[PDB]
RNA sequence: UAGCGGCGAGCGAACGGGGAGCAGCCCAGAGCCUGAAUCAGUGUGUGUGUUAGUGGAAGCGUCUGGAAAGGCGCGCGAUACAGGGUGACAGCCCCGUACACAAAAAUGCACAUGCUGUGAGCUCGAUGAGUAGGGCGGGACACGUGGUAUCCUGUCUGAAUAUGGGGGGACCAUCCUCCAAGGCUAAAUACUCCUGACUGACCGAUAGUGAACCAGUACCGUGAGGGAAAGGCGAAAAGAACCCCGGCGAGGGGAGUGAAAAAGAACCUGAAACCGUGUACGUACAAGCAGUGGGAGCACGCUUAGGCGUGUGACUGCGUACCUUUUGUAUAAUGGGUCAGCGACUUAUAUUCUGUAGCAAGGUUAACCGAAUAGGGGAGCCGAAGGGAAACCGAGUCUUAACU
């Protein structure tokens, strides 16, 4: 039933409305209420351009220094997320689609993080004191 | 589930429409808007130069003469050349990820629920190039002009579809979110291509 | 895109340049009234009329002590009497009647002077 | 573009798993020390929730 | 980031990875066979662009209006409703748009080829010296002489010659890899004087090109060079016969036109500053940021009083504009003759917080591809592990002989 009053009142598109509150800033300027100069109004910073007393001495005092480690990242094995998971292929051969290692590495360590499974035989190097026990649910064996 | 009393063919089927979900704004408002200036490759706008026919530097000298610190013939406070800021052409175009965009979309069934969720079949009697009447075949809704569109995972000859915001044939993996919404009749019965997921036609 | 700010241009000005009770010249000529004129009244309005009720106030109590003591004791004793009764007393503005219905006043003036102790 | 003042790390950088950069002492270290042994005792970095602001002008991504 | 750096500004690689992309060849010579794939010029032909073109759909009555393109009512066309036009806003009037057709001639480029060049392909060859290193001085690599590899050479010298020789970052050995001192090479790639076709949350005559205008003009400088203002009658000129004042002028009044001349050519709208003519109140004993609070009276419209609206404002309480800058301003400190119009916290990349939104121990993609905002693509980035400088250990771990 159309009212020929003039009008209908259906649905579309009229809005989505929202999306993040504090949107806009007394920004594209500041001309308005007052004599917002800028710059805060002291007068030594006009256009910015100044961080003095600078950032770097009296703070940024002596050193210890550091060799900056050579061998590459070698990411820990990763946070014990073996099987259904390495490919299945038990072991651990980078390509892996929920915890991998990034082929450029080369060493691999395990680390003692969260569950795994029960199938699992990790030669691929290297156990923690715990993993060695965690992966006792499996094959530790470990051939490096 | 169902998909409400039908017109033309049997009625309809028990599908998923990812759910067919509730609706969230924020996701079609960031989405849609996403949308706008999404065909920006680019685009003009150079209303700009801060350096114009800047020829030569300084007018009157520093001192003397009084008629303050001059300085520059572009001068932005002049009059001729020098637009303060302003810019280059510049992208704009925004980046939606995709568990947006694949986020909640349609909603036609929910609230434009008394308006569309309809589902026949594609217009095959439809001959080859002519339009003379597609106002045969749109009475197949009688639900007119409204806005309506298609789809049938099938590009085919359909095209006999121009008219100034009428009706449109828009198939392919190119739903469209506006184009949705932006309409208010959109049987979609691209058949099959309407699979819970890749309903893209 | 554009702004030919043009348009909000004496839409913002006569808004105000619409204060010409002559003031004078520029004044109400040009923007020399600018707000250096209205933004004036527009102050002296705001004290200058937020005085009144003690420009009115001291006003009144000439009057009531021209009265009362034109009738014997002045506006100083004569309040002490009319207050020192409840119910009985009010106060000026009305005790501006000693210039429509003087014997009004001039009977308040009674009951003042004999409540005094 | 972000380029990160390289010696400002190049010098006393890291960040501990709570943030807060574990600084460095030095002083007499090194450069000429030889009077009072405990003074020298040293010790092994700290910050200054005071300071850590510059001190943080670098940062950018977990490195070595 | 690893490095370089008065280790200070600031300078920043590569290995490796995802992709766009893809191709290799001749000479340093004899003999053979003999014009052979090989490019390149030239004539030719098709392809296909470019340079002229062709045809191309459907409407009327009726209302106001000067004019219909719109209003009401009925009717057609529709790969055309993209846009331009016409007396106001038109799928139907007028050029178009889809759509389909094309070129005696010329050339773009591709292919096929005639001509001339060139040489293919197997046999025994043959592997680029004033050259590689080097002392000296610079210069090139992110790399500042540094423990400085490596690339150039001014200069001074100067080797092996392939069971020899260069590189693997000082250097030696080892193994790995590669042949310099001779040349050729499509593509992805950089570009806008122009040409064509399409586009704009880009302007609208202080905007935009310096220039919508006969603009790099007029103009100023000996020059080099520099550098403006200046768009609009109307729908059609229908551009105003004729008459009157006047000086055979300006200019103007009638009259004509015309929807309108309040449209008259200095022409659309026609604001402001600024200057006149009309009328009403105020004003010739009166002190100052000139307004405020009273408030009479007059001029005016009012209420079958009820003390009203309006311009006015005698007289009387206060009472030294703003801005900016400063301990501080009537300030005898700046800044403003007055209006009109331009006239200044943007933009990009990058980080870090907040709100918010979407997935979550996960979140996300880049270049690119694309039935171009989709999907495709996880190179990679961030978080779930911290500590020691680092080897390395790990919910630990440093520090120390140490277990505190
Ligand atoms: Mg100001
Ligand atoms: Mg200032
Ligand atoms: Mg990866
Ligand atoms: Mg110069
Ligand atoms: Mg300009
Ligand atoms: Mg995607
Ligand atoms: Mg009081
Ligand atoms: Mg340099
Ligand atoms: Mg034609
Ligand atoms: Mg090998
Ligand atoms: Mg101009
Ligand atoms: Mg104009
Ligand atoms: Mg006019
Ligand atoms: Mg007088
Ligand atoms: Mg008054
Ligand atoms: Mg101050
Ligand atoms: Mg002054």
């Amino acid at each position: 039933m159309r009212l020929n009053t003039l009008s209908p009142a259906e649905g579309s598109k009229k809005a989505g409305k929202r999306l993040g509150r504090g949107i806009g800033s007394g920004l594209g300027k500041t001309g308005g209420r007052g004599h917002k100069g800028q710059k805060s109004r002291s007068g030594g910073g006009v256009r910015r351009g100044f961080e003095g007393g600078q950032m770097p001495l009296y703070r940024r005092l002596p050193k210890f220094g550091f060799t900056s480690r050579k061998a590459a990242i070698t990411a820990e094995i990763r946070l014990s997320d073996l099987a259904k998971v390495e490919g299945g292929v038990v072991d651990l051969n980078t390509l892996k689609a929920a915890n991998i290692i990034g082929i450029q590495i080369e060493f691999a360590k395990v680390i003692l993080a969260g569950e795994v499974t029960t199938p699992v035989t990790v030669r691929g190097l290297r156990v923690t004191k715990g993993a060695r026990a965690a992966i006792e649910a499996a094959g530790g064996k470990i051939e490096e | 589930m169902e998909l409400v009393l039908k017109d033309a063919q049997s009625a309809l089927t028990v599908s998923e429409t990812t759910f067919g979900r509730d609706f969230n704004e924020a996701l079609v408002h960031q989405v849609v808007v996403a949308y706008a200036a999404g065909a920006r490759q680019g685009t003009r706008a150079q209303k700009t130069r801060a350096e114009v026919t800047g020829s030569g530097k300084k007018p009157w000298r520093q001192k003397g003469t009084g008629r303050a610190r001059s300085g520059s013939i572009k001068s932005p406070i002049w009059r001729s050349g020098g637009v303060t800021f302003a810019a280059r052409p510049q992208d704009h175009s925004q980046k939606v990820n995709k568990k947006m965009y694949r986020g909640a979309l349609k909603s036609i069934l929910s609230e434009l629920v008394r308006q569309d969720r309809l589902i026949v079949v594609e217009k095959f009697s439809v001959e080859a190039p002519k339009t003379k009447l597609l106002a045969q075949k749109l009475k197949d809704m009688a639900l007119e002009d409204v806005l309506i569109i298609t789809g049938e995972l099938d590009e085919n000859l359909f095209l006999a579809a121009r008219n100034l915001h009428k009706v449109d044939v828009r198939d392919a993996t190119g739903i469209d979110p506006v184009s949705l919404i932006a309409f208010d009749k959109v049987v979609m019965t691209a058949d099959a291509v309407k699979q819970v997921e890749e309903m893209l036609a | 895109a554009r702004v030919k700010r043009g348009v909000i241009a004496r839409a913002r000005h006569k808004k105000i340049l619409k204060q010409a009770k002559g003031y004078y010249g520029a004044r109400s000529r040009v923007y020399r009234v600018a707000f250096q004129a209205v933004i004036k009244a527009g102050q002296y309005a705001y004290r200058d009329r937020r005085q009144r009720k003690r420009q009115f106030r001291q006003l009144w109590i000439a009057r009531i002590n021209a009265a009362a003591r034109q009738n014997g004791i002045s506006y100083s004793k004569f309040i002490n009497g009319l207050k020192k009764a409840s119910v009985e007393i009010d106060r000026k503005i009305l005790a501006d009647i000693a210039v429509f219905d003087k014997v009004a006043f001039t009977a308040l003036v009674e009951k003042a002077k004999a409540a005094l102790a | 573009p972000k380029i990160k003042t390289v010696r400002g790390a190049a010098k006393r950088f890291k960040k501990t798993g709570k943030g807060g950069f574990k600084h460095k002492h030095a002083n007499l270290r090194h450069i000429l020390t030889k009077k009072a042994t405990k003074r020298k005792r040293h010790l092994r970095p700290k910050a200054m929730v005071s300071k850590g602001d510059l001190g943080l002008v670098i940062a950018c991504l977990p490195y070595a």
